[PDB]
């Protein structure tokens, strides 16, 4: 399907927001977040995914890397740091 | 429920309606005064929109009675906050919660 990457990433960390602070699900978050961090990957194809990437690019990338670390170290701490990140490119997004 | 102490006074008849946002400065802290967050630490303000459920219901509550200006303590029981989960790694089970709360303007 077509989906410009400001609405995906939009829908997006409001699943996973709900899913981690609404119901305590970790894992459920993880679920959403990836496929979302994949697309990034294989890079942008259009000049609104090229744009996007450019603005909101380098701050997705860290807050993956913040799940990352969370990821080795049980520190509840470095998952907030990545909800920060998300958190500040959600409200610019809307 | 949630207890709202008056800091500083609003102007006493500005207050939020629901769909409206509200601009706040908070400190949160455990009820012995161990602080967990605060918006003023990081210089920017918090803001949310009344009555949509992005907060908990302390918060909800607190801040509905709350006028532009006025900086209040609100202190929170458990079963308007985060219940007997809590929130894994931040906040412990069964806590109550006590913000110091200044609502900067109305949006
Ligand atoms: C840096 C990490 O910081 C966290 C906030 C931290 C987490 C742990 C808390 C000790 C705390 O330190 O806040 C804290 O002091 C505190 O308890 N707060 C925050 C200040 C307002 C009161 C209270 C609160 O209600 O938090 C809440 C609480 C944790 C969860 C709420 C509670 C009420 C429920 O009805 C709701 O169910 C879903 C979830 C967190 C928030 O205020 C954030 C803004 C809002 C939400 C997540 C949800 O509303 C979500 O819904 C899908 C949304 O619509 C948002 C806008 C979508 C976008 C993508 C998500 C952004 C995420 C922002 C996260 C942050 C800034």
């Amino acid at each position: 399907v077509a989906i410009l990457w400001h609405e995906m990433w939009h829908e997006g960390l409001e699943e996973a927001s709900r899913l981690y602070f609404g119901e305590r699900n970790v894992k459920g978050m993880f679920e959403v977040l990836e496929p979302l961090h994949a697309m990034m990957e294989r890079g942008p194809q259009t000049l609104k995914e090229t744009s996007f990437n450019q603005a909101y690019g380098r701050d997705l990338m860290e807050a993956q890397e913040w799940c990352r670390k969370y990821m080795k170290s049980g520190n509840v701490k470095d998952l907030t740091q990545a909800w920060d990140l998300y958190y500040h490119v959600f409200r610019r997004i809307s | 429920g949630v207890q709202v102490e008056t800091i500083s006074p609003g102007d006493g008849r500005t207050f939020p309606k629901r769909g409206q946002t509200c601009v706040v400065h908070y400190t949160g802290m455990l009820e012995d005064g161990k602080k967990f967050d605060s918006s003023r630490d990081r210089n920017k303000p918090f803001k949310f929109m009344l009555g949509k459920q992005e907060v908990i219901r302390g918060w909800e509550e607190g801040v509905a009675q709350m006028s532009v200006g006025q900086r209040a303590k609100l202190t929170i029981s458990p079963d308007y906050a985060y219940g007997a989960t809590g929130h894994p790694g931040i906040i412990p089970p069964h806590a109550t919660l006590v913000f110091d709360v200044e609502l900067l303007k109305l949006e």
